[PDB]
């Protein structure tokens, strides 16, 4: 899936709205590991 | 024309209604392998007109050679592989 | 102006005067979005 | 076939077995002397129709006049607060402190209240302070809300001011222009909410004058799309802000100019008229070009019609239009040089046109412009045009300051059915020095007072009369304000066809029948005098079944203070009453143990009117715990009755005496008789005996004496009247309850016509069948209909099963011959307070055709041959004496195998009548005598385009 994506962005297709897609502000999925109350960790300004 | 002939018919519908219960809507699964209806109240059957209102989709001879030109132009290639995707597996559409 | 047919929305990529005309050609020529503007040129007519 | 001489032989020997079974067994002669044996326990009164009318006009002119007081009281006090108002702009440490309706902070702080639960109030109310609803489009906290909910915080001292004099005062409202509405007492606010005080009918009305509006539609080639379906809901939702006092017509123009409905000219804009030109708005089509000068020629020309009726107020033309080069300058010039008229002008959808023209034209012609650019800009622009239009009624000061009473509807609330008195309220600020003017031209809001039907019905008693009496109001419109009829349910229109903001306004040709004389009455009801008229009508029964014909006599006189009239309904035999004269102890008390529920066995089965007798004892509706209430409150209270009105416990229990020595001296000798499943009696007192303790349970009627059809159909007969069961398993009526028959008694005290009671019995279905055969022939059919046409005896088995059903619904062949040969009339009426099940394109308000059947002709035989085609049928019918059936013999209706399609006598789903060719010859009205536009000192200097 990773491979696609960044075939889809070579591509270029919505690469700009995947990098908005991967910012900081985002849910996790509940099968991650992390402490309880922080939903909203995964994404990192890396993204850019 | 041979593969994906007659398959983006099934979105998610209402109980016992004719309104599609999605604001975008999505192919359901052809034969139970691809997307179902997580909805508790909502199915999904056939009669439905298509993803782009019926422009894109491989069920004519006519369609099928406009969505291949359109696919070849790089351009909304990869929303009909996810529309074969809800209708059908993961593995047969992507080698395509 | 026969882009308005949907009547729940306004379109930006019409054909309506010459600038937005002008605009919505070199904007199929860079091939972004052109099969939107076709999608919408085939309603027009019809549909499928 | 026997002879016409033979059938009257048969009818003869079954109309006395009847007549005597009915007249022995209930008791009718034994009754009537029981009420003249004594004619020393109760007085005779006289029931003055004049006197009545004038006293009871009085106490609602009265009641009306409480609630303009308060209203003045109110309307003083904010104009003189806001004067005094400084227009903060900070809120930070001073804090505005109110309470907000529908909850669970920038500068205002909540607060939470106690919510006592209260009596004359649906809900749980509070009188420590009032309530603050805010539109949820509206944003609390700006700028705009906090300043108009800081110097509204003195209208609580008055809201508590106005309670204190008169306690049994509702909901007292101030509608502000900025949206909010501050209502006393506190109480919680009723899925989203949608309600904008700026809407509501009572605002709408005093914000400004009637008006003749004419909507002028662009369907030019270049709206279609969005923005026609944009113009669709815009006229849609400004017509949801006219009412029954401002006439409206919709017109299109695309290079020519044509009414969009079928109405061509002005209308009186109600709720029938404004569903045409609704569902006539949302038909129409864009294409062709624009013609302006077209347009408004035919908007011009048809505001200086003065064929019709109209509103000889406000004029303005609505222009629904995109955006244009052509100003038509000529046109205006022309028509209204001297500015008559005034344009009000909407650029609606996003587009790219010339707004130019169009913001020109509202400035020339007094008017304003306005912009929706989408869907969520069209409520709040589709009723900012009161703004402009109440500019010559702040200009008029004092003079333009009268209370107005609204239509009848139904409380936001949850309070019933309500009329509200409203009063504007200006701004003054400088006005002691005039010297600002510029937003003084607008009034700051509305304040409305409520006053439930049920304060007007507590004005208007009906136990000193007959059933048959009421009194009933009118409005100038023609509209009740007080009937029977009157329901609290929407009125519906057309028939609902699905894949309560409307008032409640029902004609009073709608109430009831419609005659000739009594649109005369209406309409000299109308525009007020008073005045006395007896005539003979056919009157409707309770049930929708059944029409009889009685005199009655219609008194009426108009209301001092506002513009209702106010009429009673009184027949012959109800002038005078029984007034119960007794106050000692051992005689009241023994009538009281006779209501002893124990004693339902040797007095028969008992049940008690729930009256309101007095305040405490609340009424129950299910007479069970009520007599058990009432019995135990007769044994407790004191005799003076502090509290207590005492003419409806003396009336109630001197009938107890009077009812029991029938039941005991009488029925109790004969214990069972072949032919009688039940007796029973009805009293106006409220009570209602039924001897075998049994058959009370089968007693399937309204324990209200005064709500009783059969009770009120015995009245105006002059004899006995047979009841016939309802059909399909309607409760257990078939074969355990029998044939109900009744017989009204006649006193004569002192040369008086007096009917208190009536009296009768359940006639045995089955001892009738063996008595009628002295069988299932398969060559003649032998039936008995009563006044009606409802089945109630056959010899057919299959027949008698379906017992009490219309005989048109089983042999249409002969009931429609009936008609034709003037045995059997009818009139057809409409029920515009009804329910159905919709249909293909829950339950929704609609119309409903109700049609009943009676005697036409007064001779008592009828023979004929009907001719069915190939075939012939021939048939005898014989009436009766003293009663309401008649005999009818024909042949099997296998002879001739034919069978015409079955005549329907039920609620039938309609849509009538035609608003198309009503609005030709409209029912007579009267229109307020004020008007308030065209003033010298108007400003109109500002419009929508130079501001934006
Ligand atoms: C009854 O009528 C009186 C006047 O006859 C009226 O009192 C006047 O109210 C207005 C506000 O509607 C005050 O206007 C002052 O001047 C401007 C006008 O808005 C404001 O400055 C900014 O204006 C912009 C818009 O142009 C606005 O968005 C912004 O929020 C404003 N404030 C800023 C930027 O800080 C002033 O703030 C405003 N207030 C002042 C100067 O105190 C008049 O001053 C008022 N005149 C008097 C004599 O009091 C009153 O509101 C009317 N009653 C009701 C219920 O509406
Ligand atoms: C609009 O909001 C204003 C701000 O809250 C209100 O003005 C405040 O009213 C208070 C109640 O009277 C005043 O408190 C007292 O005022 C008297 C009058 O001069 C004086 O004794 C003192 O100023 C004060 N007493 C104390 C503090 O013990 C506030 O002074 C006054 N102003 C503020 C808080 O800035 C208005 O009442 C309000 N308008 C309406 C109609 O309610
Ligand atoms: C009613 O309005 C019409 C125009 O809408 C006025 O014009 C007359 O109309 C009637 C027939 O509709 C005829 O008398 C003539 O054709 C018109 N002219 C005149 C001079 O009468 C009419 O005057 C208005 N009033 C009445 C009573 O018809
Ligand atoms: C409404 O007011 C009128 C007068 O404006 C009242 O007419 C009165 O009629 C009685 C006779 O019925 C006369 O004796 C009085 O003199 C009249 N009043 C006056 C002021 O002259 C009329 O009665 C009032 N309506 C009601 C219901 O009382
Ligand atoms: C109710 O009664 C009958 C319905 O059958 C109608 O009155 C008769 O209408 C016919 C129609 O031409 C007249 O010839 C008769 O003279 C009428 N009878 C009367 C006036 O007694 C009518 O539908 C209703 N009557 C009303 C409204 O007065
Ligand atoms: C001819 C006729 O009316 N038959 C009725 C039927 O309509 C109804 O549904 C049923 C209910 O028990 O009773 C019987
Ligand atoms: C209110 O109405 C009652 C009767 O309806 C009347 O007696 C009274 O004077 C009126 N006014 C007040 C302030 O009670
Ligand atoms: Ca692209
Ligand atoms: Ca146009």
């Amino acid at each position: 899936q990773a491979v696609l994506l960044l075939f889809r962005c070579a591509t270029g297709e919505a690469w700009q709205e995947i990098m908005l897609a991967c910012l900081p502000g985002k849910l996790c999925d509940p099968e991650s590991d992390y402490n309880p109350g922080e939903e909203y960790t995964c994404g990192s300004n890396f993204a850019i | 024309l041979e593969l994906f002939i007659g398959k983006m018919h099934k979105t998610c519908f209402f109980a016992d209604s004719d309104i599609v219960a999605e604001e975008d809507p999505a192919p359901c699964a052809f034969s139970g392998n691809g997307r179902q209806c997580t909805a508790n109240g909502t199915e999904c059957r056939s009669g439905w007109v298509g993803p782009n209102g019926g422009i894109t989709n491989f069920d004519n001879f006519a369609f099928a050679m406009l969505t291949v030109f359109q696919c070849i132009t790089m351009e909304g290639w990869t929303d009909v592989l996810y529309w074969m995707n809800d209708a059908m597996g993961f593995e047969l559409p992507w080698v395509y | 102006g026969k882009f308005n047919f949907d009547e729940t929305q306004t379109k930006r990529s019409t054909f309506d005067n010459f600038p937005q005309a002008l605009l919505t050609v070199f904007q199929i020529l860079t091939g972004e979005d052109w099969n939107a503007v076709m999608y919408d040129g085939i309603m027009a007519y019809g549909g499928p | 076939f026997p002879s016409a001489v033979t059938i009257k032989s048969w009818v003869d020997k079954m109309q006395e077995d009847l007549v005597t079974l009915a007249k022995t067994a209930s008791g009718v002669n034994q009754l009537v002397d029981i009420y003249e044996k004594y004619q020393d326990l109760y007085t005779v009164e006289p029931n003055n129709a004049r006197q009545l009318v004038e006293i009871a006009a009085r106490d609602i002119e009265k009641l009306l006049s409480n609630r303009s007081k308060a209203l003045v009281r109110l309307a003083l006090e904010a104009e003189k607060v806001q004067a005094a108002h400084q227009w903060r702009e900070d809120f930070a440490s001073n804090e505005v402190v109110y309470y907000n309706a529908k909850d669970d902070e920038p500068g205002s702080q909540r607060i939470k209240p106690v919510f006592i639960e209260d009596a004359n109030f649906g809900r749980q109310i509070s009188y420590q302070h009032a309530a603050v609803h805010i539109p949820t489009d509206i944003y609390e906290g700006s700028t705009i809300v906090l300043n108009e909910l800081n110097w509204t915080s003195a209208l609580d001292e008055v809201f508590k001011k106005n309670r204190e004099e008169d306690p049994s005062l509702l909901w007292q409202v101030f509608g502000s222009a900025t949206g909010l509405a501050r209502y006393y007492p506190a109480s919680p606010w009723v899925k989203i909410d949608l309600y904008d005080v700026r809407r509501r009918p009572w605002y709408i009305q005093g914000a400004a004058s009637p008006k003749d509006m004419l909507i002028l539609v662009d369907v030019s080639g270049s709206v279609s799309g969005l923005t026609l379906k944009l113009i669709r809901t815009s006229v849609s939702e400004m017509l949801e802000t006219l009412s029954d006092d401002d006439f409206v017509n919709v017109a299109s123009f695309n290079s020519n100019a044509q009414d969009v409905s079928c109405f061509q000219h002005l209308v009186q804009a109600n709720v029938r008229n404004k569903k045409v030109l609704k569902d006539a708005v949302n038909n129409i089509t864009a294409k062709g070009i624009t013609d302006y000068k077209k347009g408004f020629s035919f908007a011009f020309e048809q505001l200086l019609n003065y064929n019709v009726s109209r509103a000889n107020c406000n004029k303005i033309i609505m222009l629904f239009t995109d955006g244009g080069e052509e100003r038509a300058q000529e046109i205006f010039n022309k028509y209204n040089k001297d500015k008559k008229v005034r344009v009000f002008t909407f650029s609606v959808g996003q587009h790219n046109y010339d707004r130019g023209p169009i913001q020109w034209m509202a400035c020339e012609n007094k008017g304003y412009y306005y912009e929706i650019p989408s869907i969520g800009a069209i409520r709040i622009n589709t009723q900012e045009y009161l703004d402009v239009l109440g500019r010559p009624m702040v200009l008029a000061g004092d003079k333009a300051k009268q209370v107005q009473w609204t239509n009848v509807y139904l409380d936001a609330l949850e309070l019933g059915l309500v009329i509200t008195g409203t009063l504007p309220v200006f701004n003054i600020t400088g006005q002691f020095e005039n010297k600002t003017n510029l937003k003084n031209q607008l009034i700051l809001g509305v304040m409305g007072v409520d006053v439930s039907l049920e304060d007007i019905k507590r004005l208007t008693p009906r136990f000193t009369l007959c059933p048959n009496g009421y009194y009933f109001a009118i409005d100038p419109n023609g509209y009740v304000l007080l009937h029977p009829n009157l329901q609290p349910k929407p009125i519906g229109v057309g028939i609902p066809t699905i894949n309560s903001q409307e008032p409640v306004t029902l004609d009073f040709l709608d109430a009831e029948l419609e005659n000739d004389i009594k649109v005369e009455i209406r309409n000299k009801m109308i525009d007020g005098e008073s005045g006395e008229k007896t005539f003979r009508t056919l009157v409707k029964s309770q049930d929708e079944r059944y029409i009889d014909k009685g005199n009655r006599t219609y008194t009426w006189t108009p209301v001092n203070g506002t513009d209702y009239s106010l009429a009673l309904v009184l027949p012959t035999y109800s002038f005078y009453y029984i007034k119960a004269k007794l106050e000692e102890t051992i005689t009241q008390a023994r009538y009281s143990e006779t209501l002893k529920p124990d004693n339902f066995e040797e007095s028969g089965y008992t049940f008690i009117a729930p009256r309101d007798y007095c305040n405490d004892l609340k009424i129950s509706d299910n007479n069970t715990e009520f007599l058990l209430n009432f019995n135990e409150f007769i044994d407790r209270k004191t005799p003076n009755n502090p509290s207590c009105n005492a003419d409806l416990i003396n009336r109630v229990l001197l009938d107890a005496g009077f009812t029991n020595e029938l039941v005991q001296n009488y029925w109790s000798k004969q214990k069972n008789i072949k032919g009688v499943k039940a007796r029973f009696v009805v009293t106006d007192g409220g009570i209602t005996r039924v001897y075998p303790k049994e058959a009370g349970e089968n007693w399937q009627e309204n324990p209200e004496t005064y709500e009783d059809s059969f009770y009120k159909r015995s009245l105006d007969n002059d004899n006995y009247v047979f009841t016939a069961p309802y059909f399909n398993k309607s409760g257990p009526g078939a074969y355990e309850s029998g044939i109900m028959v009744s017989k009204a008694v006649e006193i004569y005290i002192q040369g008086k016509l007096l009917k208190p009671a009536v009296v009768g019995i359940k006639i045995d279905v089955n001892s009738w069948i063996e008595n009628f055969t002295k069988r299932n022939s398969d060559v003649m059919d032998c039936v008995i209909l009563d006044d009606g046409g409802f089945l109630l005896m056959a010899n057919h088995d299959d027949y008698t099963n379906q017992i009490g059903r219309f005989f048109g619904e089983i042999d249409p062949s002969l009931m429609r011959h009936l008609v034709n040969i003037s045995v059997y009339a009818f009139n057809k009426s409409y029920d515009y307070q009804s329910v159905c099940e919709p249909g293909a394109a829950s339950k929704q308000s609609c119309i409903t055709e109700q049609t009943q059947y009676f005697f036409d002709n007064d001779s008592k035989s009828f023979s004929g041959v009907l001719d069915c085609g190939n075939c012939s049928r021939i048939f005898h019918g014989e009436k009766l004496m003293n009663t309401n059936l008649i005999f009818i013999m024909v042949e099997s209706k296998g002879t001739c195998p034919c069978d015409t399609r079955l005549l329907i006598q039920a609620e039938q789903t309609s849509d009538g009548p035609n608003p198309c060719d009503m609005v030709k010859q409209p029912r007579y009205r009267k229109g307020p005598d004020v008007c308030f536009d065209n003033n010298v000192l108007e400003d109109y200097t500002d419009c929508g385009g130079v501001s934006g």
